[PDB]
């Protein structure tokens, strides 16, 4: 089976470097040309690096040009993008594809942040309920992104609604998770979210009640 | 830049119903050695990285759905969706792949159209923990309404309030087609505990008149 798979992306401070890397299976690797194609939060795609197969040809966006570099190693089956001078605006999901006159096969992402901001992980605060009521949880004060939140380790799903995360004014995100259930299920079904933030190692349990 | 332009940014179609989506390229995409219109389209839903659709301008990608069509040449280019099913919703971009660099047009964000939905509303004061900390949330959650489209307002013992709530939406719901909006007022815990009455006003297509729901603080 055919997989792309991209690594490397952090929090990196503005005019830092990093290396991404994209391991590739399934397929000839040296046969094809590849690529680095990103999407900044809430934008569309946009593509900024090319490597063809056999002579290597490289090309760049303008964005990038001086500042990030495309190779591979065949005998890793790897890709990688060399980012220095980093600015704020370089904040994106990073994607390898692979191509052959077109995008036809991509990796997953990787996630690269650039901020001087400090991580922080966030506070969980339960939203409480009062023939439908409504419940969650409150995950504040975190940087940067993402925050995962489930519902009773991943067994409650439906009536759930997990909002967008929003950049509060003090450079810090903040979302809501909640869920709507019977009046009655409050008395006999137990309400916890799992929140989870992985670039501060954060993981919290909270309970809800009323 | 060949600079690639989608048409509408955003499009709501019923269910079984046909979905057009135009890109335009500011220059010709024929290749005059091989003969083919090296434009692309791509379906990315959220999380997700884009799939392949469509490449050469007409050729389905394997595994792509006969609903989905590419036609045009030269600038004009067309996707058709036809018989619309709620796993299409989701966003459509055009590239260009006929000359680096490699171009997006900027996305066209494809819903359900669906019957009108009101909301129903409930609002959360700040917990105790919370409060403790030195800062004030209080959270009005719209459920499950359509179209997106609403007014939502915060009244501090019956003043309309500015500049200090923010709200978030989710994508349309895979089972009834609606969307759900959360707004969140923050007060530091000084200013929170010097009023009494605290209201969130819903202003939506499928309520007759402004719904309030409100509590008083301590009670």
């Amino acid at each position: 089976e055919v997989q792309l798979v991209e690594s490397g992306g952090g929090l990196v401070k503005p005019g830092g470097s990093l290396r991404l890397s994209c391991a590739a299976s399934g397929f000839t690797f040296s046969d094809y040309g590849m690529n680095w194609v990103r999407q900044a939060p809430g934008k569309g795609l946009e593509w900024i690096a090319y490597i063809s197969s056999g002579r290597g040809n490289i090309y760049y966006a303008d964005t990038v040009k001086g500042r990030f570099t495309i190779s591979r190693d065949n005998a890793k089956n790897s890709l990688y993008l060399q980012m220095n001078s980093l600015r704020a605006e370089d904040t994106a999901v990073y994607y390898c594809a692979r191509s052959w006159g077109y995008f036809d096969v991509w990796g997953q992402g990787t996630t690269v942040t650039v901020s001087s901001a400090s991580t922080k992980g966030p506070s969980v605060f339960p939203l409480a309920p009062s023939g439908t009521a409504a419940l969650g949880c409150l995950v504040k004060d975190y940087f940067p992104e993402p925050v995962t939140v489930s519902w009773n380790s991943g067994a409650l799903t439906s009536g759930v609604h997990t909002f967008p995360a929003v950049l509060q004014s003090s450079g810090l995100y903040s979302l809501s998770s909640v869920v709507t259930v019977p009046s009655s299920s409050l008395g006999t079904q137990t309400y916890i979210c799992n929140v989870n933030h992985k670039p501060s190692n954060t993981k919290v349990d909270k309970k809800v009640e009323p | 830049d060949i600079v690639m332009t989608q048409s509408p940014d955003s499009l709501a179609v019923s269910l079984g119903e046909r979905a057009t989506i135009n890109c335009k390229s500011s220059q010709s995409l024929l290749n005059r050695g091989n003969q083919k219109n090296y434009l692309t389209w791509f379906q990315q839903k959220p999380g997700q990285p884009p799939k392949l659709l469509i490449y050469w301008a007409s050729t389905r990608e394997s595994g792509v759905p006969d609903r989905f069509s590419g036609s045009g040449s030269g600038t004009d280019f067309t996707l058709t969706i036809s018989s619309l099913q709620a796993e299409d919703v989701a966003v459509y971009y055009c590239q260009n792949d006929y000359t680096y660099p490699l171009t997006f047009g900027q996305g066209t964000k494809l819903e359900i159209k669906r019957t009108v939905a009101a909301p129903s509303v409930f609002i959360f004061p700040p917990s105790d923990e919370q409060l403790k900390s030195g800062t004030a949330s209080v959270v009005c959650l719209l459920n499950n309404f359509y179209p997106r489209e609403a007014k939502v307002q915060w009244k501090v013992d019956n003043a309309l309030q500015s500049g200090n709530s923010q709200e978030s939406v989710t994508e349309q719901d895979s089972k009834d087609s609606t969307y759900s909006l959360s707004s969140t007022l923050t007060l530091s815990k000084a200013d929170y505990e010097k009023h009494k009455v605290y209201a969130c006003e819903v202003t939506h297509q499928g309520l007759s008149s402004p719904v309030t729901k409100s509590f008083n603080r301590g009670e």
